[PDB]
């Protein structure tokens, strides 16, 4: 089964590149795409993501999408910058000026079909494609307005295959424009409707990660970054390795999704390091597990003891005993069965994978369906609320052809999704 | 003599069936290339084990076996395993996506585009027969293809082989070696969409031989092989009156007759003894009376429950090994006046007993260790619906909310569907509880 | 850190077990229907244990054994006693009874009383009571559930002052390994009338139930005579004692009754684990023979007790089980 | 206590042990079904399509 890749705009580019840069290093394909490693349970899944090139050469299964050449030209020239294959470049000139109306139905509209055309030219290859994967962010114009373009159209002409994002949340505390909130609130409602899986990657908890505990004064994008490769990387461990798992994208989503429009996940990760500074000492497995489930780890700026997990998944890997993972997990949901909904029987989910990560000896990566993520819209809503109440910024949308109905909506749309998640909370 | 053809769905059903197969020639005589040079009658013949095999000019001896799984990697580790060249490429069959642990998608969406397929590669295999008994069909009831695909299946048996009669081994759902959580659905649904369609089932708890492998092969967390291979050894108990010389369950009628007096409740206990480690470096042999003693011990049950707290209505004992008659009734006596076994007042307190001198085969290098005898008890005893009641209670809580449920509606699925099969549960559970208190 | 959920609120014993439990600071109450227990404090009636030790990583214990209402309840013990070879109908300290269902064991029923009819013997019997048994025999067809009716003791010891009936309740407690536990502290539950061997178309005088006497408060507060009290009158208008005369006969009932069905009952290689409180009612007649007359499965404890059962059952019942970081019990051995 | 129907044989042999005496669908509905179900697909696909031209 193999997944089609996609990364739009600049911060969609940004940590996707970087996913390449480190699965590509786990899967021991080189800056040219020649295999290298020693292992070769690093071969028998790796046309999950990987097309196999003449000459023992392999490729991702990759689109890069911007409006915008400023960031692509970076990535190309990055240090596996020419292992992607050069057509599925795909940019336009005039970018999208942190605009969601610009990358949705101006702008991105131009550019759109040209996607698309490498979209189906990578699926007709695919002898049996599981589904789609998106890296954005939620809070500009190109991964936000036109991302949410092209899922639409993804699903038009895929109605059957799964869609699943890794959406970046924006943030006061790292924020490029005030009109970051309009952007995610548009965009949200789009996700709810058309995809699987949307890990929420909030840009404030990689911050309070980077400073409050990662002791560092003050950091950057690339900081930023690190952290989320280490968890893409994570969460598709279990697709890019052999292990007990055989399943695809559709038996995971159904395993983890008990509600079509509850599908935005908080991810963790274990231990949390700085990038640079070296890890001497292994975790044991009990402080593994206490670690992936304490806020501080979350990704997602949401206090978990605030709602109630419907579903968990939980990836462990490196050498460690199968059997001290079981019960160090089912001490947990044994130690706190009041943040799990107790109508969902055993909704945590364990899977073990012997290769670690480069840089550690043994990690643990969090997929929590917890309702706490309500936390994370109610905020945006409240931003969005407190500048459409003056109308405020609003002109740079109207301009582009876009009514106050459609904020209005949008906004609607969330408050509903809020009190969703409210509902199963106190069920 | 009469053929029996054996339909292994999913990847349970498939990975148990390898299992199965692999001891089958073992217990035979066969080897991975099908040849076995104990067979005088080459290229046919009318003895036991062609019950299970037929005879290829040659002189292979063939599986009467169909494997089927809506998507390949499974079967295809049978297609390169070692017993690769003991089927057949028409034998196995595969899909491309899987059910996603959704009985709706393996039944309906997924289910449709190959059950055609399946049935004619299925008739392939009864032109062959000259006296078609019927079929045993190994399946989970979590998997979407070993719940969904199976009950479509079964269906369709009634339909095109009316008068032959089919057995189940139903693999019911473990969270400790599960990963889906919507199995209580898959498996309600599969139950019910069976049970007028199955003439008897063996249900093989996953948490029962997984905590057997803890307890008494020493093995800290077992793996599928850990538990197949064991399963294969307490299947291999419940065919070998098909495969052997014998006059007790000679054909699959005799298995409804002696164990199911009642239809709806076709759901026979089984118990195994004893279960003894190959690493184990001392052991002392167990008789007669400390195996068939065994058998009343919930921790050696193939579904954990509670005999006392329910009645018989029929009771099989299975012995192989160093065995004798008087052994047996001696032993059935010393148990009788200490443990508590209620029959239904319409049935008579009593055993049937059938005993095979070959002791209990082993796979080389496996986790079992060889005995001089052993012995598997199959009870059709009221407690089992236990089991039913934890699922049905699971199932419950989910639909309460609603939970999942969207998933199948996707697949074309009616909601009323869910509930009707949760009411025909919640009738089984009461059959069981008027004949059993 | 323990777990726990209760599922029986009129449980007066447990209510206040689970108090205790709270207090350690090692335990937490969960709510009603959460799977990841510990421990079970389950209802009286329809207990699922079909559903207890299957929660994988968790030891599981519950504070009832399924079975046990084949001793709890009066037809059933009947033929429990009966049928059972370690008891039989010729067992000494039960009274011959004998099931009766409405319009079985009546056609047997007259002729055990049709010599006593003639044979100049006491011929008093109990469902209510009487002298005639075509008045009861469709007294129990009136009400419609199946009845019990049993030789009646009219020669019972009689305390004086007040030539009164009393009746004796010894609480039991089974923990999980079937040690059989006796509460040194029991409890006479005495009438007041002066017994009327003439007329007991009344229900005060050869009824000794704690409800219906409200007589009260006369001799003793509560209705409620303790061991001490009544082994020292024993001891000075009898010249014995309480062990010897009447709780050596206890031991052995309680012993014997419990005995006959743990081959049953017990969870010894079970997945789940049950312990239970049982609440035995005795009786002794004139020459302090001592006559098993039921035992309650859900029973409620006397009040000065509670304090102390209740703690007894949090030491050897739960905490021997799940331990935290000289006995008020008499362990009858076997 | 009475054994009967004893059956040997080189194999083995079996025997019985009393110790107390006592006291569907046609095709026609099945493809019907499974074409009924893969139209209430059909029509969620449709809205989905109809949807999406909005
Ligand atoms: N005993 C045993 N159980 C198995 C085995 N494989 C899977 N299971 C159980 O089967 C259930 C999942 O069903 P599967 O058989 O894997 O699913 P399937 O029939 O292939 O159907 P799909 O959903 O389409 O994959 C779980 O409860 C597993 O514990 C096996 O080899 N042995
Ligand atoms: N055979 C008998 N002879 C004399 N008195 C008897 C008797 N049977 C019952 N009694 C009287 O009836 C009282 C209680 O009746 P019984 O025990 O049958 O009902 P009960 O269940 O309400 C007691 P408990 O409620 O504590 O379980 C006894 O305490 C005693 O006073
Ligand atoms: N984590 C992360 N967030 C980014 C990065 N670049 C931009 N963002 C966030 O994304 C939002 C701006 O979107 P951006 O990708 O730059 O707009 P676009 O290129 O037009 O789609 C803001 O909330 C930024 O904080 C990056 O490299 N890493
Ligand atoms: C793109 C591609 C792939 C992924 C990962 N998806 C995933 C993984 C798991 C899951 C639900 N979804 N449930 C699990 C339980 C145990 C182990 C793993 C998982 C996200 C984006
Ligand atoms: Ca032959
Ligand atoms: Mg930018
Ligand atoms: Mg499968």
């Amino acid at each position: 089964r193999e997944i089609v890749h996609i990364q739009a705009g600049q911060c969609g580019n940004q940590i996707g590149a970087k996913f390449w840069e480190v699965i590509s290093d786990e899967h021991g394909i080189d800056p040219t795409g020649s295999y290298h490693g020693d292992s070769d349970l690093q071969l028998e899944r790796i046309n999950v993501y990987y097309n196999e090139a003449t000459g023992n050469k392999y490729v991702p299964r990759a689109i890069l999408v911007d409006l915008e050449p400023g960031t692509m030209d970076s990535v190309r020239s990055g240090p596996f910058g020419q292992i992607f294959r050069p057509d599925n470049f795909v940019f336009g000139q005039s970018g999208a000026g942190n605009n969601w109306a610009k990358g949705h139905y101006t702008e991105g509209a131009e550019l759109v079909d040209s996607v698309l055309d490498v979209v189906r030219k990578e699926s007709e290859s695919c002898d049996c494609l599981q589904g789609f994967q998106l890296t954005h962010s939620l809070g500009g114009g190109t991964g936000s307005g036109m991302g949410t373009l092209l899922i639409s159209k993804i699903r038009e002409e895929y109605p059957d295959r799964i869609m699943n994002t890794f959406s970046v949340m924006p943030s006061p505390k790292v924020s490029d424009t005030v009109v970051e909130p309009y952007n995610a609130t548009l965009s949200v409602h789009q996700l709810v409707e058309n995809t699987d899986e949307t890990y929420c990657i909030d840009n404030e908890a990689l911050y309070d990660i980077c400073f409050r505990t990662l002791k560092l004064t003050t950091p950057t994008y690339g900081d930023l970054n690190h952290l989320v490769s280490a968890t893409m990387s994570g969460v598709t461990t279990c697709l890019r390795f052999p292990g007990q798992l055989n399943a695809d994208l559709r038996k995971l989503a159904v395993n983890m999704v008990p509600f079509p429009r509850l599908h935005f996940f908080m991810p963790g990760f274990a231990p949390l390091t700085s990038r640079g500074s070296q890890q001497y000492r292994a975790l044991t497995v009990p402080e593994l597990t206490q670690q992936m489930f304490d806020s501080k780890n979350m990704m997602a700026a949401c206090d978990p003891r605030h709602g109630r997990y419907l579903t968990v998944a939980a990836i462990f890997r490196g050498r460690m005993s199968m059997k001290e993972v079981d019960e160090q997990m089912l001490n947990v949901q044994n130690k706190n069965s009041s943040y799990f909904v107790e109508w969902i029987p055993n909704n945590v989910k364990t899977a073990v994978c012997d290769i670690p990560p480069r840089g550690l000896k043994m990690s643990a990566t969090f997929i929590g369906n917890s309702t706490a993520i309500q936390e994370l819209f109610k905020r945006i809503s409240e931003q969005f609320t407190a500048m459409f109440r003056r109308k405020a910024f609003l002109h740079w949308y109207t301009g582009e052809g876009m009514d106050e109905m459609e904020f209005t909506e949008a906004e609607s749309n969330m408050n509903d999704l809020v009190s969703e998640y409210q509902q199963y909370q106190d069920a | 003599m009469r053929e029996c053809i054996s339909i292994h769905v999913g990847q349970a059903g498939v990975q148990i069936g390898n299992a199965c197969w692999e001891l089958y020639c073992l217990e035979h005589g066969i080897q991975p290339d099908g040849q076995m040079p104990s067979d005088k009658t080459i290229g046919g013949g009318d003895d036991s084990f062609n019950t299970f095999f037929s005879e290829t000019g040659a002189g292979k001896h063939v599986p009467r076996a169909v494997f089927v799984d809506l998507e390949p990697t499974v079967i295809d580790e049978v297609r390169t395993g070692t017993y690769r060249q003991l089927f057949h490429p028409e034998q196995l069959i595969t899909g491309k996506e899987d059910a996603a642990n959704n009985y709706a998608r393996g039944h309906y969406t997924i289910g449709k585009e190959i059950i055609d397929l399946v049935l004619d590669r299925i008739r392939k295999l009864a032109d062959q027969c000259t006296g078609l008994q019927g079929f045993l069909v190994f399946h989970s009831f979590g998997g979407g293809t070993g719940s969904g695909f199976t009950s479509l299946l079964m269906e369709r048996l009634s339909v095109d082989y009316g008068k032959k009669s089919k057995l189940e081994f139903s693999i019911y759902p473990a969270p400790q070696v599960s990963t889906a959580v919507v199995e209580p659905y898959n498996s309600i649904l599969t139950t019910h969409t069976t049970l007028e369609h199955s003439d008897c089932a063996f249900m093989v708890d996953n948490e029962a031989i997984y905590d057997i492998c803890r307890r008494n092969l020493d093995i800290e967390r077992p793996t599928y092989t850990n538990l197949n291979r064991l399963i294969s050894q307490i299947v291999s108990s419940i065919t070998a009156s098909l495969r052997f010389d014998g006059a007790l369950n000679v054909d699959l009628t005799e298995f409804q007759t002696n164990l199911v007096p009642y239809p709806r409740i076709h759901f026979p206990l089984a118990t195994y003894a004893p279960v003894i480690s190959a690493e184990k470096a001392y052991h002392e042999q167990l008789s007669v009376a400390e195996i068939t003693n065994a058998c009343f011990e919930p921790a050696n049950q193939m579904v954990k429950c509670d005999p006392r707290h329910g009645k018989y209505m029929a009771c099989c004992l299975l012995y192989r090994g160093d065995v004798v008659p008087k052994d047996v009734n001696a032993a059935i006596a010393t148990i009788k006046t200490k443990r508590s076994i209620q029959f239904v007042d319409w049935c008579p307190t009593g055993f049937k007993v059938g005993i095979n001198y070959q002791p209990p085969t082993v796979v080389p290098g496996g986790d079992l260790a060889k005995v001089q005898r052993a012995v598997c008890m199959l009870s059709n005893t009221t407690a089992i619906a236990e089991a039913w009641a934890r699922l049905d209670h699971k199932f419950d809580l989910m639909y309460a909310k609603r939970a999942f449920v969207h998933w199948y509606v996707g697949e074309g699925m009616e909601e009323g569907e869910f509930s009707e099969a949760r009411e025909d549960m919640a009738a089984l559970e009461k059959d069981y509880e008027e004949v059993g208190v | 850190m323990y777990t726990f959920v209760v599922r029986d609120e009129n449980s007066s014993v447990y209510a206040e077990v689970s108090r205790l439990l709270l207090a350690t600071g090692q335990w937490k109450r969960l709510r009603k229907d959460n799977p990841r227990f510990n421990l079970m404090l389950g209802e009286r009636n329809r207990l699922p244990f079909g559903r207890l030790g299957h929660e994988p990583g968790l030891v599981q214990l519950v504070n009832y054994y399924r079975g046990a209402d084949k001793l709890c309840r009066k037809a059933s013990l009947v033929k429990l006693i009966k049928t059972s070879p370690e008891l039989s109908e010729s067992c000494t300290w039960f009274p011959e009874s004998y099931v009766i269902y409405p319009t079985d064991e009546r056609e047997v029923f007259l002729a055990a009383y049709n010599r006593r009819r003639e044979g100049r013997e006491g011929n008093v019997w109990i469902a209510l009571i009487s002298s005639e048994a075509s008045e009861l025999l469709d007294f129990i067809d009136e009400q419609g559930q199946v009845h019990v009716i049993q030789k009646y003791l009219e020669k019972p010891l009689l305390l004086e002052p007040g030539h009164r009936k009393f009746d004796i309740r010894s609480w039991v407690l089974v923990d999980h390994l079937y040690n059989i536990y006796l509460y040194r502290e029991g409890v006479l539950r005495t009438s007041s009338e002066p017994y009327n061997s003439a007329n007991f178309q009344d229900k005060t005088c050869h009824l000794t139930n704690h409800c219906i006497q409200k007589n009260y408060g006369r001799y003793e507060e509560g209705n409620e005579m303790f061991f001490e009290e009544f082994n020292q009158y024993l001891m000075d208008a009898l010249n014995t004692t309480l062990e010897n005369s009447i709780l050596l006969q206890i031991k052995h009932i309680i012993r014997s009754c419990l005995m006959c069905i743990e081959p049953a009952i017990s969870t010894k290689h079970l997945h789940y684990q049950s312990f239970q409180l049982f609440g035995f009612d005795f009786m002794v007649d004139e020459e302090l023979k001592v006559w098993l007359i039921e035992v309650n499965g859900a029973p409620a404890c006397a009040q000065k007790l509670y304090a102390e059962l209740c703690q007894g059952i949090v030491d050897v019942a739960i905490s021997s089980v799940f331990p935290l970081a000289t006995s008020i019990f008499i362990k009858l051995h076997h | 206590m009475e054994v009967i129907e004893l059956n040997k044989c080189t194999s083995g042999q079996s025997f019985e042990v009393i110790l107390k005496p006592p006291s569907d669908p046609s095709l026609e509905e099945i493809q019907k079904k499974l074409e009924a179900a893969e139209e209430r697909r059909k029509y969620q696909e449709a809205e989905l399509l109809k949807h999406l031209a909005e």
